[PDB]
């Protein structure tokens, strides 16, 4: 060739020369090929998985037939395409592609770039899967104070606000339940400015109710409870 | 054949940059200032260039890595702006939820 089509196609898809095959080439193995160029429509496609040893039978309207066995397969969009991204995010498990902050400690190190910005908090404290939620940013965070569960302030002075219309619960402020000492997270709930819901049993040492918002609600006389620690 | 080699234009059109914004891995002379794409000749892969102090030159490029001078600094090369991996990386950041309208 004094023709550079292979190069133009290979660089367009960011693959090597040898990873391109043109529709008319019925001699080269398809082994290791990643891009097929359809001469008739002047369109590049990604190649689906194809058994080793195959060659092209034909290529027409988005499909490829290969030998041995004249098997028809659909051609894929290119890796680096709009369609491929949309298809990947649209899979069943597609929510996994949206990132999140892994703890309030990281949220404090994450500056919002737009007012009202949505962020996902995986959990309050790393490795616990408790206390996660969605937060919304205020770039101007003056007036707001970090409370360690529903207002988290950043190093450069924005405020992340937990999206939570009604009551708070100790897990939002870092409670772990089980045998953990949850005094501080329970105390933050009752001091938060909203009623607290107890959803589980929480050990504490001593708790003070100070405001007209310091209501506490559970769902039973046993399972949702405060339990005083033995040494308190 | 000779100077029928349209490599630079092919790399540049593919990344939607100017011819001047391309540099190849073996070019240890041009300054990196204003470059946007580096083409690794040995693996025939284009990559995006991270921020580099002005006045720098390639010392070597190899396996996803750029070594530049002065300072014997190494930096990871980036996926291209218009790639799958760039979009996935962008959404996958801690603040990723912000891209969902
Ligand atoms: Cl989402």
């Amino acid at each position: 060739a004094f023709d550079r089509s292979i190069q133009e196609i290979a660089r367009s898809a960011n693959v090597k020369d040898s990873e391109v095959i043109v529709s008319t080439d019925t001699i080269s193995l398809l082994d290791g090929k990643k891009v097929v160029y359809d001469i008739a429509t002047q369109t590049s496609y990604g190649l689906p998985t194809i058994p080793d040893g195959s060659v092209i039978s034909s290529v027409s309207a988005g499909k490829l037939n290969y030998n041995p066995g004249d098997v028809q397969v659909d051609l894929l969009p290119l890796e680096d395409s709009f369609i491929n991204v949309i298809n990947t995010l649209g899979r069943n498990d597609g929510a996994k592609y949206i990132g999140e902050c892994h703890s309030v400690a990281d949220l404090r190190n994450t500056e919002p770039t737009m007012d009202g910005q949505r962020i996902i908090l995986k959990q309050h404290t790393a490795g616990t899967l408790l206390g996660g939620g969605v937060f919304r940013a205020l770039i101007d965070g003056t007036g707001k104070t970090d409370n360690n569960g529903t207002v988290i302030k950043t190093v450069g002075g924005a405020a992340w606000l937990r999206v939570n219309a009604d009551r708070v619960n100790p897990f939002m402020f870092g409670a772990l339940g089980g045998s953990n000492d949850d005094t501080i997270p329970v105390q933050s709930c009752v001091d938060s400015g909203k009623a607290t819901q107890l959803t589980d049993a929480h050990y504490v040492s001593n708790i003070q109710l100070k405001y007209n918002t310091s209501s506490i609600y559970g769902s039973g006389l046993h399972y949702s409870r405060l339990h005083q620690l033995p040494s308190a | 054949s000779p100077a029928f080699d349209r490599s630079i234009q092919e790399i540049a059109r593919s990344a939607n940059v100017k011819d001047s914004e391309v540099i190849v891995s073996t070019d240890t002379i041009s300054l990196l200032d204003g470059k946007k794409v580096v083409y690794d000749i040995a693996t025939q892969t284009s990559y995006g260039l991270p921020t580099i102090p002005d006045g720098s030159v390639i010392s070597s490029v190899s396996a996803g890595k750029l070594n530049y001078n002065p300072g014997d600094v190494q930096v990871d090369l980036l996926p291209l702006e218009d790639s799958f991996i760039n979009v996935i990386n962008t959404l996958g950041r801690n603040d990723g939820a912000k891209y969902i309208g």
